């Protein structure tokens, strides 16, 4: 049914990109819905602090307000897969910004942030070379972030989910891991590059007009000497960012992008388990 | 072991008398000079406090809510927080008084970000208007520093609006346009015939009329085609949050419409799609007049101007005409104050300089031989000059450099200066101290 | 659209270990080097910050709790209140730190009274023994305006006493009397071999005696009959509370005795009457075990001494000797420290000084004309002099009574004490400069 | 049964005077354990808001833990009169102090703060003049606060009840008319003046070596001009005064002794009713 806190991209469901942000609190949606791109910029709210998934049934999962509402609001059906995969039986490689990129025939790569299908990526004339299945480094196919494989149909009306939460405690033991264990039960998400996590500058400076985004600590010292008359501004938290900031963090984000691997049953019981 | 007889009546009285001293501190009724609600005083003031080293400087909302209690509060932290939020941010002040840096909330969502991330200062807005604040009463309970009401050049309360509920009163203020306040104001200066102040709610793009004595909140809309339909504002009451659940969810739970969300920074706005179930007459009028109903888009709001007088007593004005003529009467005599304690200033400022211009010209030429005594010596030869005795420790308490050429001429032109400014803070009234001060604001 | 390829190892153990370092910012287990718990240490600074301007001023320590926030506090007000309460009370503290007015409690009753009520300074105990606070290490977290730890004289550690519990360790150092413990110190910066400090609990009439490596804190009664017994101290963990219901209470159920209440001002005390039920033998020996026994006026306590070394590392020692040598050993490194920081002040106030002692005597006798010129110009005559050299600012900047003769001898003799000064820090060590810190607490 | 917080006087139910307190906060008694006389001087703690007690039924007055430990503490039986006044048909006035007080012969008189049987008085060759029973003045009688009320035989073990209260909000509408009704089920205690309210002080000066004590703001202001270098010192609760002024406020309490008049039971429903 409909959500009330669902502000919802136009091109929701519409074999188009989505980028649904999970910001928690009401309050750090007030940028949102006026710097949305009003087509691909869906969000919804959540204040409080998400129950533990890992022990509790499926069919209960449903009882939970906020539970249900992320599985209503990207149309998620509990116990199948989120998309369905289309065979393939080619491979090919290919250099990019001086990494080599391994591909399939039937897979999408993100070039300046769009995707491009690879059939018409071969159109264009730029080397692709063939490779065996047997060759192919799985381990490295899996781990690239600029190759989404092979989908064929989707029952998602919202492509990508976009984590973003604060910096300080109110953002570490808190929603931060607790959602991860929830699209836990599609492990296919994390591998497809869906889950993604929006990283929040901590350290801001004021040299001049612009100003200068260090998402960590480690990054402000060693660019400290560099900085001419940096003012000094700790973002420990979404509301602390102003309106033109939080455009630019929407507009033009730094994606932490969440990948499961082979041992990610294990972790989701040491934390939170 | 005094045994009093004291009976029950005061002990029963006595428990009155303080509760409602207890709430005559924190009436939610606005002070009509300084427009601050009690949570309201003490936040501005606290933020003047931190602003003191560094007038720029952004503190944390928690620190500054935080620091009330100190200052004589007594409703806790969690009461500053709203008001400190509430005054920052510019979707719902006309005139906002504290400059703040974070999520302070917008019209589509009203709600500020938690206390301890976003930042608030005082504005360039208050110090612009909100001046004489060394002249300001001082309250009667010692423990409240802060003074009883600031004294604000124009009624900050018909600014940024005002409302509250309290024990058999309520207060309803519109938010006044700055721009019309500001020559109401003027105008009851000069004692003319004073326009009624525009009412302009903040980032507003709506329509406001008055009607019989009625503030009808329109806004606006326009047509895309024959069934499509574009909301480009709304009523001020309505967030996004109450105006899609109240309005827009019956209306699409009814089947009349499938609305489509259009908000962005160019404040609210709404595509909605007429389906055949709802009924469109064919006529301008009746289809303008049906769509503001059903759509909510008409409001109307009347304003019950209660506000505390200078002398603390609950005040009921029919119209912001008679505040505004009020509020220069009783804005008049502070700038008498200002005047009379000026001339003593700029008079006791202009013999310490005259006097300590005088050093000089005796010193370089022949007169004061500074030159080889004892201090307590030196005193006293001076000390005898009537003149020189009134500021006898200032005058010599004196750096060397004064003894030159030219800091010598530039003391003496500051002491003919301060004659000057003498001479015009004399020979000035509140008219023109007034209308000079109030020529400022922006 | 930077996408980054973070894994799920580096989200958890990133989420992991911050938990780790926000728990390690607030550890019960208090710093070797200045005896303070995080909360105590923002408590301290916080006292400090506010009674900066006024030394013997109390502040309510609703106001002291409020303000740890501003400092970089995380765990709220709560605890910076207990830790206020449980330092300026002299019942839980041999060397209280905090000289506290108010309801801070008693030995009867350990509970202090509500923190809006009671007010709280920073001591004369504090500037007595924390000194050198401007050398204290900044805290690696710049958020944490307080300094990783202040460096008192002596270990305050093992004065007031330090009991905590923290995730796999635990900390509990018995109260040492400030005397012995100054002792020590003292012994320890000569090398000598150190005495183990007495232990002395606060306001304790009780005896105190080290048996096998374990102290039993031993209460003191005195017999007023045969069967009339009047409890003159008990064990320093009871309170009139807790010993009452504890050890009273059933005793009484169990008709032993008929005990009645006598605690005064003097510390504890109860009177007890014997029933006939109760069996007590003829042998004094006998009898004193089976009192001290039943009622509980013996306690055995075992030392935990688990404090955080001056490099943020947990440490345990086994005996306060070895704690006290190494706690000597860094404060060393400081006191060095201020030798090398007061040598180079001193130097800098002597040429200052002398430099401005040569100004006045070059203008008294005939040298420097300050007797009509430019600023500017003066500037630059008297700083092509060498030795005028940078001290222009302060040198012109000077007052006119300087130029009288008393004044000139009292810059000559203030630039003859500052050379030796100067010359007395040259020429002295950390030994001499320690050993003289360590005459002024008491 | 034994209660727990009831630091007791030696001299409970032992036919003599009582001052038992009634002080909010275990914290505001701890002064009390070290600066009773250890002979009347008993004290109860009670933290929190008394229960309203006008209307209140008997059936749960005796379940509330506070209610009850206070009928236990001064041993009171609910619902009869805790007294039992001795008859007479004699009447005296006599001069006390410059003025005039209505007295009889089996009433007790206090005199320096010590109470003295009437017909113990009589033999110290004062003056008494005897009056007609028709024309005592009943009124300026039982509002007499130096003289009781023939007193025969009491079942109370603590003579006296001096609630102890302070002096902000945490007094004002709070806990300071609530024991007032309940009290109240015992009219006779009031005429008799038994129960009554220490004045803690407001205003303390500091002016040379021992203070001066200011129970009232309007004194503050009359007496302000004579105060050599006065230091002020708002003591806005019991937990604001060191152990020093607590025992002067003890040894020498100046009393609001509380007098219940023909109203009182119409005050009791106007506020808290």
């Amino acid at each position: 049914a409909k959500v009330h806190k669902h502000i919802k991209a136009n091109l929701c469901g519409k074999d188009a990109d989505t980028t649904l942000f999970l910001t928690e609190g009401d309050s750090a949606i007030g940028y949102l819905i006026d710097v949305r791109d009003k087509e691909l910029h869906g969000g919804y709210p959540l204040r409080g602090k998400v129950l533990n998934s890992w022990g509790m049934s499926y069919a209960d999962m449903l009882k939970n307000k906020e539970l249900f509402d992320i599985c209503a609001i990207t149309g998620l059906v509990l116990g199948e897969k989120a998309f369905e995969e289309k065979e393939d039986g080619e491979w090919f490689t290919f250099e990019l910004n001086g990494d080599t990129i391994i591909v399939n025939e039937n897979d999408e790569v993100q070039i300046n942030g769009k995707w491009i299908t690879v059939g018409e990526l071969r159109k264009n004339l730029m080397k692709f070379v063939k490779i065996d299945s047997s060759s192919v480094d799985m381990k490295k196919y899996k781990l690239q972030n600029n190759v989404r494989r092979s989908i064929k149909s989707s029952s998602m009306n919202y492509a990508n989910v976009a984590i973003m939460t604060d910096a300080d405690h109110d953002g570490l033991g808190s929603i931060y891991p607790s959602l991860l264990g929830f699209f836990s039960n599609w492990p296919e998400l994390f591998e497809q590059g869906r889950i993604r996590f929006v990283k929040t500058p901590v350290i801001i400076a004021q040299v001049g007009k612009k100003q200068e985004w260090f998402y960590t600590v480690a990054e402000y010292e060693s660019a400290k000497d560099a900085l001419p008359k940096h003012s000094i501004r700790y973002i420990k938290g979404l509301g602390s960012l102003e309106k033109s900031e939080y455009r630019e963090m929407i507009q033009n984000p730094v994606y932490d992008v969440v990948k499961l691997p082979e041992n990610w049953k294990e972790l989701f019981e040491m934390l939170m388990g | 072991m005094q045994l009093n007889n004291r009976d029950l009546k005061s002990i029963i009285d006595n428990e009155a008398l303080a509760y409602a001293m207890y709430t005559v501190e924190n009436r939610a009724i606005p002070n009509m000079i300084d427009g601050f609600k009690p949570v309201q005083r003490f936040v501005i003031a606290r933020a003047l406090d931190l602003a003191r080293g560094n007038k720029d400087k952004f503190h944390k909302l928690a620190s500054i809510a935080g620091g009330v209690a100190d200052l004589g509060y007594h409703h806790g932290e969690n009461s500053a927080q709203d008001a400190g939020a509430l005054m920052a941010n510019t979707w719902n002040n006309n005139f906002p008084l504290l400059d703040g840096q974070g999520n302070f909330g917008s019209r589509t969502v009203q709600k500020a970000a938690a206390s301890r991330y976003i930042f608030a200062r005082v504005s360039k807005n208050f110090y612009n208007v909100y001046k004489d604040t060394e002249y300001a009463p001082v309250h009667q309970d010692k423990e409240h520093i802060p003074p009883a009401f600031y004294l604000p050049i124009i009624p900050t309360v018909l600014l940024n609006g005002v409302s509250g509920i309290a024990t058999g009163y309520a207060t309803y203020i519109l938010p006044h346009s700055v721009s019309s306040v500001k020559k109401a104001v003027l105008q009851a200066l000069q004692g003319k015939k004073v326009t009624k102040p525009k009412v302009e709610f903040p980032e507003f793009r709506g329509e406001v009329v008055e009607i019989d004595g009625q503030y009808e909140i329109r806004g606006t809309y326009k047509f895309t085609s024959r069934t499509q339909m574009h909301i480009t504002e709304i009523p001020y009451k309505y967030d996004r949050e109450t105006y899609v659940s109240k309005i827009l969810d019956p209306l699409e739970n009814k089947g009349f419409i499938t609305w489509d969300d259009a908000c962005g920074e160019h404040g609210f706005g709404f595509k909605v799609k007429f389906r055949k179930e709802y009924s469109l007459s064919d006529n301008e009028e009746e289809r303008h007049a049906k769509i503001m109903k059903d759509f909510g888009l008409i409001e109307r709001r009347s304003q019950n101007i209660t506000v505390i007088n200078e002398k603390g007593k609950l005040q009921v004005y029919d119209n912001v005409v008679d505040l505004i003529k009020d509020f220069v009467e009783v804005r008049k005599t502070y700038v008498q104050k200002r005047i009379d304690n000026k001339i003593k200033e700029t008079e006791s400022a202009f013999r310490l300089a005259f006097a300590k211009a005088h050093f000089i010209k005796k010193v370089i030429s022949g007169e004061i031989v500074v030159q080889g005594k004892t201090r307590k010596e030196l005193t006293e030869e001076l000390s005898k000059i009537d003149m020189y005795s009134s500021y006898v420790d200032k005058l010599v308490g004196m750096n060397i450099f004064h003894m030159t050429s030219d800091e010598a001429k530039k003391l003496a032109e500051e002491a003919k200066a301060k004659k000057e400014e003498n001479e015009y803070w004399k020979t000035t009234d509140v008219v023109t101290e007034y209308t000079k001060d109030l020529e400022e604001i922006k």
